[PDB]
């Protein structure tokens, strides 16, 4: 997903 | 062409072994392709983009990245120092707010917006979509990414930062997009990276240095720093003429470095994106 740099899709 | 002293994952993308520091790539550098980064937004004014980045849509009052996250991702794709595709064209679609969250309906809408927007955008070499986003399993979210892939867009999506099977996570589990897991400096799957038979490829996702808001830079980890690496590899590969939106994921896996990764669960591919450029 979002905020500050990180990642997702889960 | 050779970028000396390149961030680790760039060099890792042009090498067969770990511990290298130079990034090797064709000087065409993804010119003529366009990458839509769906997210928090993109700081288009970042000099690392050189007038090649651009806000194309918001679902909010502001079309700016007030998080940073989108900018970081868009920089691994195409910034000049941190980017895989150093001359590609970058388009911003703000479906995530400044905290870095968004509802499903708005991120489905943003996927559907690109489907149509790309027809009136000058991208002669092809169009890619990078989705460093995701959440619980959703059949509408998987459907939307399937349509986007189906419209002729190479769709790369994050596996999920849960260290569990990516099958229970929304765009991730869509079998038709290119689902990206993360790896570290030492050729191990990143500890937080999801796995599962749904993944197609792994990219560098740990301690990934890129652009940040405020004309600056920042280093962060996640399946989200891994996605844009394979997103920029596609645009670069598509601009080389080697593959196209429809065949791209298959071609990247078929040419990946195989069996190099450790800590890979059984049933998960052991493939790491590779640009195949020896000098
Ligand atoms: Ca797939
Ligand atoms: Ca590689």
């Amino acid at each position: 997903v979002a905020q500050g740099g990180a990642a997702g899709l889960a | 062409a050779a970028q000396t002293n390149a961030p680790w994952g760039l060099a890792r993308i042009s090498s067969t072994s770990p511990g290298t520091s130079t990034y090797y790539y064709d000087e065409s550098a993804g010119q003529g392709s366009c990458v839509y980064v769906i997210d928090t937004g993109i700081e288009a004014s970042h000099p690392e983009f050189e007038g090649r980045a651009q806000m194309v849509k918001t679902y909010y009052y502001s079309s700016r990245d007030g998080n940073g996250h989108g900018t970081h991702c868009a920089g691994t794709v195409g910034s000049r120092t941190y980017g895989v595709a150093k001359k590609t064209q970058l388009f911003g679609v703000k479906v995530l707010d400044d905290n870095g969250s968004g509802q499903y309906s708005t991120i489905i809408a943003g996927m559907d917006f690109v489907a149509s927007d790309k027809n009136n955008r000058n991208c002669p070499k092809g169009v890619v979509a990078s989705l460093s986003l995701g959440g619980g399993y959703s059949s509408s979210v998987n459907s939307a990414a399937a349509r986007l892939q189906s419209s002729g867009v190479m769709v790369a999506v994050a596996a999920g930062n849960n260290n569990a099977d990516a099958r229970n996570y929304s765009p991730a589990s869509e079998p038709s997009v290119c689902t990206v897991g993360a790896s570290d400096r030492y050729d191990r799957r990143s500890s937080f990276s999801n796995y599962g038979s749904v993944l197609d490829i792994f990219g560098p996702g740990t301690s990934i240095l890129s652009t940040w808001i405020g004309g600056s830079t920042r280093s962060i980890s996640g399946t989200s720093m891994a996605t844009p690496h394979v997103a920029g590899l596609a645009a670069y590969l598509m601009t080389l003429g080697k593959t196209t939106a429809a065949s791209a994921c298959r071609y990247i896996a078929d040419t990946a470095n195989k069996g190099d990764l450790s800590n890979i669960p059984f049933g998960t591919v052991n493939l790491l994106a590779y640009n195949n450029y020896q000098a």
